[PDB]
């Protein structure tokens, strides 16, 4: 009767002793809501396996004989051949279906769990928060008794049909969702989110159009997107648990998740969170909801009778708890403590630390950092002759997350070291020079450009000495820089650079980019032209007009870092645009009746639109025709009815599913019965890739 | 294209976002993705987001 017991569902006396705590955490509860959540989660993962896990693209990702650089968490892991991987994904699909239908539930959970984590750990570049969440949910549900309501296993076994479940099944899931929301909220107490920098361009979307009717865009990008996000994180964490606030919280969270789903392309995360939101309701809502149906509907829906006793719960008359009862409470407490601690475990695993905190995926810092890379240079020195050469930025790689983490860079360096001898290169030394800015700051180096990464020292628990610190002393400049961005014309472009003392940047201005200038904002640098070996020492507020088509160098020779800017206009692009505008003006003058004289021979293809029975068109004519064709195609695309777009979307998804199933069938046949003739394989591959139509 | 030229390697002032958008639009796998990127923010911002559901894979396909 006490208000504390009514609000929180338990009295303090239940926490007096361990036995009473176990009895509280193992009290009876209705099994319906857990069953509904099981069905929704299983169905969503079944739909998600052929789309995001990569069943359709697996044939061009783990192709045999191809030399690519993987990024596994453990170097001991190695991918298996493609056929065995397809078998693993088939086991994943079977486990997901079994969880959805509740048939051999524990085996289904295990068969989904072990492959999923194996795939998740195999490639660090495919880590995201929602994949980690799906993994954690699958791990949790392996122990939970979710096969008690609306399950085929119940029909196959009467003892586990419409029976009670212990209370900790709901408690662990509620704690997980609360931890997700609360950690997401608290992580967003950073200067780059409360100030509106991260995701600043989300306020122009048409979904925010009604908000603009009362607020300006600049304020709408701060009060609504960011502050609304933080407040909604905390509110979704806390409101749903209490009785009075459930309706408003459900409405806000549902609308928030729908808007997030339509704004972003995260995938199935928003739908899974929508499925999890009802879990805070009473544990018996589906049963009483079904009770409000006519007799005919009830004949096929699950049972409406009251639940029967179970054997994995403590019933009060005294019943002595067994062993599973205690282990349930122990698992609940330890798992919740581990979930709380893991996001803040970055002070132990400092080898993975960078400008950001730890690897991406297990911190719930969703959409809080944005990065803009400017350049990536890979230099190699041959170990026998002394030659110096340059590799392509992204060779032997399938992702671009190696530009932001030291460990991935080390693995990439080792991969290059082992693979380069296939191209007549002896034992090399590899140097990296990468330019990146986070949340619209000066472009600065992220890694030391003088350190051989192959021979560099890296361990998981020790800080790296070749990761440049993030210079936040240049943070307030983000105001003034933005103003400079708004005072330029449609052709001029500006690139901001912040450089460390002693290091120098070597650049080659292309022949097209005439009218390029360098200006110093803070510090003291020396700009050297190598054609005549002449350098000028620049002070603040001085500008130099650099050569176009040669190399220059900029050296920093001050006690502190120097910030400067490159301002350029593509002269070739301007000339091409002016010539195209002149040609368009002549075409319009001819069309509207002016210029009565005969058209030039080169203009004849333009009006005709097809070069048939005549000399080949000039490059300018080709460019004009291509631009007109592209404009017409874009215009046709924009003026497209919604039903056609929806039909194309459905057809494309059907193609993806069909390709996945056919490739899996071919792989399984090859694995079981062996390999048929090569021409048959080519024909089958052609058949699988065929568009449905 | 494993080895890149000395002259072409040292080009800091080469449009990352414009080049990526042009490559995506020209590529058959893009076009619609290239058009969305042009209408939307730069693809570099999308990559910096890091939560996209295989944005590179979707653009390739
Ligand atoms: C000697 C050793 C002594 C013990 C030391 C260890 C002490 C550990 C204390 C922490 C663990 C406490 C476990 C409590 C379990 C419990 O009560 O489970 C649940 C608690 O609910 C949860 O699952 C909560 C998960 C966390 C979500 C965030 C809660 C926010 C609370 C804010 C302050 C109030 C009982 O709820 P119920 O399903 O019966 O629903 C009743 C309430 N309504 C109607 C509103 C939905
Ligand atoms: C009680 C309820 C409680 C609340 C529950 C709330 C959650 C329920 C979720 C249940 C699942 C609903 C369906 C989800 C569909 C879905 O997510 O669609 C997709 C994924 O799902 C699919 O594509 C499903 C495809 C099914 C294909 C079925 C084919 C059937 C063919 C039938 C014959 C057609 C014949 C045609 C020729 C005549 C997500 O789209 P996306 O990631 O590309 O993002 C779309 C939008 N953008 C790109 C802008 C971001
Ligand atoms: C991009 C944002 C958050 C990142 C994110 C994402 C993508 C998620 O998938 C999450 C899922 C679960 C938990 C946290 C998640 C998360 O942090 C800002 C959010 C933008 C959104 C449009 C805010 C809208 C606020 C509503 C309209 C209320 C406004 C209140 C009044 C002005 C009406
Ligand atoms: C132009 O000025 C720069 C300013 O430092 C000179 O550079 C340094 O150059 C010397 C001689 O080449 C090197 O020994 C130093 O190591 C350089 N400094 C750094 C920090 O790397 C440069 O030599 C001048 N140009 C000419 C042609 O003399
Ligand atoms: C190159 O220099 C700058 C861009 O690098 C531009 O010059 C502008 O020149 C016009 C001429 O009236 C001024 O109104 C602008 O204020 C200038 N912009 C500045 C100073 O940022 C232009 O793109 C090129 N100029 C020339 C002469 O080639
Ligand atoms: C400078 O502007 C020009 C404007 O044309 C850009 O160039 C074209 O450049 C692409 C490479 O991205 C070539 O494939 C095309 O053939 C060029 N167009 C022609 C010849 O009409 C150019 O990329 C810009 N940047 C630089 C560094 O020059
Ligand atoms: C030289 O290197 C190239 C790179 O593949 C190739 O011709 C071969 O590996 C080398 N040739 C000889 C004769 O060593």
């Amino acid at each position: 009767d006490s208000r504390i017991g009514k609000l929180l569902g338990f009295e303090w006396t239940d926490l007096s002793s361990w036995r009473r705590l176990v009895t509280l955490l193992n009290r009876p509860t209705d099994p319906a809501s857990l069953a509904v959540f099981r069905f929704l989660f299983g169905f969503l993962m079944v739909l998600d396996i052929p789309q995001e896990r990569g069943l359709s693209s697996l044939d061009r990702k783990y192709l045999d004989g191809l030399d690519v650089c993987r990024f596994p968490l453990l170097d001991a892991l190695r991918p298996l051949p493609l056929d065995w991987m397809y078998l693993v994904y088939t086991i994943m699909f079977l486990g997901a279906l079994g969880m959805m239908l509740g048939l051999c539930y524990r085996i289904s959970c295990v068969l989904f769990l072990l492959p999923y984590w194996y795939v998740f750990l195999l490639d660090k570049t495919s880590w995201n928060n929602h994949s980690y969440l799906y993994g954690l949910l699958a791990f949790q549900l392996t122990f939970m008794d979710a096969n008690h309501y609306w399950s085929v296993d119940g029909l196959l076994n009467a003892h586990r049909r419409n029976a009670h479940v212990p209370l900790w099944n709901y408690a662990v899931l509620r704690g997980q969702i609360f931890i997700v929301y609360f950690i997401a909220g608290v992580k967003k107490l950073d200067a780059d989110w409360v100030e509106g920098y991260s995701m600043e361009y989300l306020s122009r979307h048409w979904l925010f159009s009604p908000f603009k009717l009362l607020l300006s865009e600049e304020l709408t990008s701060l009060l609504v997107v960011h502050w609304g996000g933080l407040l909604l994180d905390l509110s979704a964490g806390f409101l749903l648990f209490f009785d009075v606030s459930r309706s408003i919280g459900l409405f806000f969270v549902s609308y928030f998740h729908c808007m997030n789903s339509q704004l972003f392309s995260i995938g199935m995360f928003s739908y899974v969170m929508l499925a999890s939101s009802p879990l805070f309701c009473s544990p018996e809502w589906p049963r009483k909801l079904v009770s409000y149906c006519p007799r005919r509907l009830q004949q096929l829906l699950p049972l409406k009778a009251a639940p029967q006793p179970s054997v994995s719960c403590v019933y009060k008359r005294g019943q002595k708890p067994g062993l599973r009862h205690q282990l349930g409470a122990a698992f609940t407490l330890l798992y919740l403590l581990e979930q709380l601690f893991l996001p803040y475990s970055h002070f132990l695993t400092q080898g993975y630390n960078n400008w950001t905190n730890g690897l991406y995926g297990y911190s719930w810092d969703m959409m809080v950092h944005s990065r803009s890379h400017q350049h990536v240079k890979i230099t190699y020195r041959d170990g026998r002759t002394g030659e110096l050469g340059y590799l392509n930025p992204g060779v032997f790689t399938q992702s671009r997350r190696w530009k932001d983490h030291a460990d991935m860079l080390k693995q990439y360096a080792t991969c290059l070291s082992r693979l380069l001898p296939k191209y007549n290169v002896t034992e090399p030394q590899i140097y990296f020079d990468i330019w990146v800015s986070i949340n619209d700051r000066f472009q600065q180096r992220i890694f030391d450009p003088r350190v051989d990464i192959v021979q560099a020292a890296w361990s998981p628990f020790q800080r790296t000495s070749w990761v440049q610190p993030l210079l936040m002393d240049l943070s307030p400049w983000r105001a003034k820089l933005q103003e400079i961005k708004s005072s330029l014309d449609n052709h001029t472009e500006v690139v901001f650079i912040a450089d460390f003392p002693g290091l120098h940047l070597e650049n080659f201005v292309s022949e097209d980019l005439g009218n390029t200038s360098i200006q110093l904002l803070q510090g003291e640098v020396t700009v050297e032209l190598v054609a005549e070996q002449k350098n000028q020492t620049l002070r603040e507020g001085e500008k130099m007009q650099l050569p176009a088509g040669e190399y220059h160098k900029v050296y920093t020779t001050s006690p502190s870092p120097s910030c400067y800017m490159y301002v350029y206009v593509n002269t070739t692009e301007l000339a091409l645009e002016q010539d195209l505008a002149y040609l368009q003006e002549l075409k319009e003058k001819v069309e509207n009746g002016s210029e009565t004289g005969p058209l030039p021979p080169e203009l004849q293809p333009l009006l005709e639109g097809e070069v048939k029975g005549g000399p080949e068109p000039t490059p300018l004519v080709q460019t004009f025709l291509r631009r007109q064709q592209r404009l017409q195609e874009i215009e046709r695309r924009r003026n497209t009815p919604f039903h056609e777009r929806f039909f194309r979307f459905l057809l494309r998804k059907l193609y993806v599913f069909r390709r996945s199933f056919l490739m899996t069938c071919i792989s399984l046949r090859n694995l079981i019965l062996g390999r048929p003739s090569l021409e048959q394989l080519a024909q089958e591959v052609t058949y699988a890739n065929l568009r449905p139509f | 294209t494993v080895f890149l030229d000395h002259e072409n390697a040292n080009k800091i002032l080469n449009r990352p976002k414009r080049y990526n958008s042009g490559k995506l639009e020209e590529f058959v796998q893009g076009n619609l993705e290239r058009e969305c990127m042009e209408e939307k923010c730069s693809f570099e911002e999308a990559r910096e987001v890091f939560e996209n559901t295989e944005r590179t894979t979707e653009f390739w396909k």
